[PDB]
RNA sequence: GGGGGGGGGGG
DNA sequence: TGCATCCGTGCCCTGAGGGTAATAAGCACAC
DNA sequence: GTGTGCTATAATGGGAGCTGGCACGGATGCA
């Protein structure tokens, strides 16, 4: 029965749908071909979108289980569209009507082929474990690959389908290890470069005999690589660790249980913060309202805004010399206060 | 740990012993004004160091930290008055 | 950081719960980000673990069901009937809330059909379209397991 | 026919064709009907006894079925099919759970609850408790299946610049990759149209996500890091035991303004 | 029906 | 009623250890 | 620098079973 174990359910699922003859694979191959010739063909007389009418006859071979929007079709995929788009494309004449029944026949051999073709996938995805993703994630990309395959394999070619799926199906699973295999995500192109930078170190440690520096690497990596970029590389390919690792040999104390919490200020950090604030309040009460007013506009302790000298001046009516004298004057009664009483200095840190 | 520079553990068996010997207070400071109380601790610190009396505490970090994990596993947790009308710990920060 | 937008455009409290158009980062404490939640919007519905394996199953109490038809059903090793739709199965109508395996949801939905190899230069004893009888001999190395008619796929020779 | 122009059989003259030697033969439960005019329906269809098939209406089908249209031999077959509506998992569990009424069950729970037979009337006694709970709480039972899972802010399983240089992070950031990646992919094979076997697997290993999203090792193996055979912190492992959040942080706290020393 | 376990010291 | 299987529990605080781990082609346009 | 496409001998069911030293209570199937 397999309980749990999903890898034993999917082999015995696909494992029920029979392997295809050569024969078979051909005919399947040319209705598919033939049905997308007779979509283009429906496209070009009713003049309407490919992958609507492609999309239409889709969801009628599949069944009423299987209907949401698609991301390339700009109406909205419902009930009440394909319904009229089937009643549209059942109201042509006769002659057109063979059209209609080869697309509708060439979806389900596109459905047959891909299910057929499945085990080709588990075949190539079973050399990929180890590299970050499970057996089943790869089976899926490879299996997306496979559809795409399925979509661009040309039978006039007399080639076997395997030769061209396989080739998908290798790319599609790359593709999904290199993009998605980190915590911290990395470029495709990133990816290939640190996989090349193992590769050509593995290699060095090989014939050297020892682990090499960076600057053998360098060299042995070609122009354009220098020791720098090479210990950058390797300062970029480094993976996180878990908070929740234990550290020694323990298994209740973990990595989590000694990292500080920086952000948040502490106590006293808040508490110095808030006796400056203060301490400002006092001496700025020292002066005149008007010349606390200008510094506080000019400094952000009122609406946290830097004003100028313009701004502060309009505000009071006068001239921008006026408010920058009253500004100086006020700063040298701060200097003098502060000077006089030594309130400050500990809190320049 | 002495290297961390960090605090003694007030367990279980301690918090007993406090409810044992009827000292609520001394068990509410134990339990927000000297951890995980943030505002609770700021201010406590400020009033001692002004000469003051400590405020009242308030609800601790970790009790919102569990709110929150509980919401994570798609449970409704309220707190409520005696009328049953909702009351928020997030003075509306985690509300929209 | 608190009070500040992602893009730097709003660095203060003068702006206080203000979305920025660029970055789209309202302007709060930071502190906010240990409270607001997001979500996933799965594409199929997903039971939730602690109302199924937690004997005894809450789910399956409700919906009389016992725990290993409830495993089958939703980790997909079996269906389960919502609409009979008048189908019979093995001369018993087919009642709701019955479990049906794959092949039995197979017969009855898409109907049974077999397809019988040849070997290479026997030609086939019956024609093409011609209804057959279960045991009837199609070939002289093939025998029919079902009454049905019978169809050519691929004749070598015209 | 052929690939190429040259191989291509066209008729001398005038005369009769016929197959022999058939690679493989197929045996169909289904009617066939012949049909002269144009055909009404198209393959893949599904018709009832008295359904027009073809000719206007002059032949009709007298079976339920799938509709075959070969139009080399110029014949619709009909495939005895019926449309059953089935369901396999946590869709087919929320339509069921949407179409329970409570009082009903109630009712019927009440009158089991009169047998004679003690484990009968237990069962009863148990299964009305769920069902008068579900109806005093006020909760809906398909509320027990998850449309939309909540994400937990990102301070509570924070990704830590250490001081060292390097990065630490929470599991609960891999497993939430873990259901986000195998979502989208689901999201992609929808929209693509994907056969029925691909679909149920993605579905299943969704499931299985969720599953471990929220209880990790509770079915199954636990999902590990690459490369490492130690369990994922999963929410319910956070919150349950001895390091658990009750007993570690509710329960008992490290406090400030505290020494130790020898006595 | 098919794979277990947190090292050593102090009190 | 008597067996069989699965799941849940198993003392408290503190110190020092010190943690990072076996890889499959790339190249061409585009912005 | 990063995101995306594609390529044509033929290839068509993984990982091997890293195995066994706690023990008792309870709760439900299953006789
Ligand atoms: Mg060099
Ligand atoms: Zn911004």
């Amino acid at each position: 029965i397999s309980t749990s174990d999903p890898v034993r359910q999917y082999l015995h699922e696909i494992g029920q749908v029979p392997l295809l003859t050569l024969e078979e694979e051909v005919e399947l191959a040319r209705k598919v071909e033939e049905g997308m010739e007779a979509i283009k063909k429906l496209s070009e007389i009713t003049g309407l979108d490919p992958d609507l009418i492609r999309e239409v006859v889709r969801a009628k071979i599949l069944g009423s289980a299987r209907v949401r929007h698609i991301p390339g079709l700009k109406e909205t995929l419902d009930p009440k569209t394909v319904e009229e788009i089937d009643q549209k494309l059942k109201s042509l004449p006769k002659e057109h009507k063979r059209y209609l029944h080869i697309a509708r026949e060439g979806e389900a051999a596109r459905q047959h082929l891909i299910e057929a073709n499945l085990r080709l996938v588990v075949s190539i995805a079973k050399k990929y474990t180890g590299r970050g993703l499970s057996f089943l994630d790869l089976i899926q990309e490879g299996n997306q690959g496979l559809i795409r395959a399925v979509e661009k394999f040309e039978y006039k070619r007399r080639f076997k389908f395997s030769t061209y799926a396989t080739w998908w199906i290798r790319q599609a699973i790359n593709r999904a290890i290199a993009d998605q295999a980190r915590t911290i995500r990395i470029p495709v192109h990133m990816v290939e470069t640190i996989n090349k930078l193992s590769r050509t170190a593995r290699q060095l440690q090989q014939e050297l005999g020892r682990e090499p520096t960076y600057e053998e690497i360098a060299e042995a990596m070609g122009p354009g690589w220098d020791a720098k970029r090479v210990e950058e590389t390797l300062k970029i390919a480094q993976e996180p660790v878990s908070l929740e690792t234990p550290i020694g040999d323990e298994k209740d104390s973990f990595y989590g249980d000694f990292i500080p919490d920086e952000h948040l200020p502490s106590p006293v950090d808040a508490a110095t913060q808030s006796l400056l604030s203060e301490e400002l309040e006092k001496a700025l009460s020292k002066l005149s309202e008007r010349e606390a007013m200008v510094l506080k506009l000019r400094k952000g302790l009122i609406d946290g805004r830097e004003h100028t000298l313009e701004e502060v001046g309009a505000f009071f009516g006068v001239t921008r010399e006026r408010i920058r004298q009253i500004e100086n004057k006020a700063l040298r009664k701060l200097k003098y206060h502060e000077s006089r009483t030594r309130k400050l200095r500990d809190f320049l840190d | 740990g002495k290297a961390q520079f960090g605090g003694q553990r007030f367990g279980e068996m301690e918090v007993w012993a406090l409810e044992a010997y009827g000292a609520a207070h001394t068990l509410q400071e134990m339990l927000t004004l000297k951890s995980d109380d943030i505002e609770g601790r700021n201010a406590a610190y400020e009033a001692i160091i002004k000469g003051e009396d400590v405020p009242e505490p308030s609800v601790p970090e970790s009790f919102r930290v569990l709110v929150k994990e509980l919401q994570a596993l798609a449970l409704d947790v309220q707190t409520l008055d005696e009328k049953d009308n909702p009351v928020d710990i997030f003075e509306g920060l985690a509300s929209k | 950081k608190d009070y500040e937008c992602a893009c730097g455009k709003y660095k203060r409290q003068r702006f206080e719960g203000k979305v920025c158009e660029r970055c789209g980062v309202e302007v709060t404490k930071s502190i906010v980000r240990r409270y607001r939640m997001g979500h996933i919007e799965l594409a199929t519905p997903a039971a939730h673990i602690w109302f199924v394996k937690d004997v005894p199953s809450k789910i399956g109490t409700l919906l009389d069901l016992s725990a290993t038809e409830l495993e089958q059903v939703l980790y997909f090793s079996k269906y389960i009937v919502l609409d009979p739709k008048g189908a019979i199965l093995n001369g018993v109508p087919v009642e709701k809330r019955q479990l049906l395996t794959d092949e039995e949801y197979r017969e009855l939905r898409y109907g049974k059909q077999e397809t019988y190899p040849l070997p290479p230069g026997v030609d086939a004893l019956v024609k093409d379209g011609e209804e057959v009888v279960k045991g009837q001999e199609l070939a002289p190395g093939v025998v029919s397991r079902l009454d049905g008619v019978a169809l050519y796929r691929f004749p070598r020779r015209v | 026919a052929a690939i190429d122009p040259e191989e291509e059989v066209i008729a001398e003259a005038e005369g009769v064709v016929h197959l022999h030697e058939p690679a493989s033969i197929l045996v169909v439960k289904a009617r066939v009907y012949p049909f002269e005019d144009d055909v009404e329906v198209s393959t893949g269809d599904r018709v009832a006894p008295g359904d027009v098939l073809a000719d206007g209406g002059k032949v009709k089908s007298d079976v339920y079925g799938r509709v075959e249209v070969d139009l080399v031999r110029n014949v619709v077959r009909v495939v005895e099919s019926y449309d059953i509506d089935a369901r396999m998992g946590a869709e087919a569990i929320q339509q069921l759970l949407k179409e329970l009424d409570l009082e009903a069950l109630e009712k019927e729970l009440l009158e089991e609850m009169k047998h004679p037979s003690r484990a009968r009337r237990a069962k009863a006694r148990k299964r009305l408790e769920v069902v008068r709970a579900f109806l005093d709480s006020g909760n809906r039972p398909e509320w027990m299946i998850l449309e939309a899972v909540p994400v937990l802010p990102p301070d509570l399983r924070p990704m830590v610049q250490v001081d060292g240089g390097r990065f630490a992070t929470s599991d609960l950031n891999d497993l939430y990759r873990r259901l986000i990646n195998r979502n989208n992919r689901l999201k992609k094979l929808l929209a693509q149209g994907a056969p029925e076997i691909i679909i149920r697997n993605e579905k299943r290993m969704l499931q299985e996500a969720v599953d471990a999203l929220l209880d990790n090792g509770r079915r199954g193996a636990p999902v590990t890091n690459p490369g490492s055979d130690r369990p994922l912190r999963s929410l319910t492992d956070i919150l349950s035991g001895k390091q658990g959040r009750f007993r570690q942080n509710l329960l008992g706290k490290r406090v400030d303004y505290s020494g130790r020393s020898v006595i």
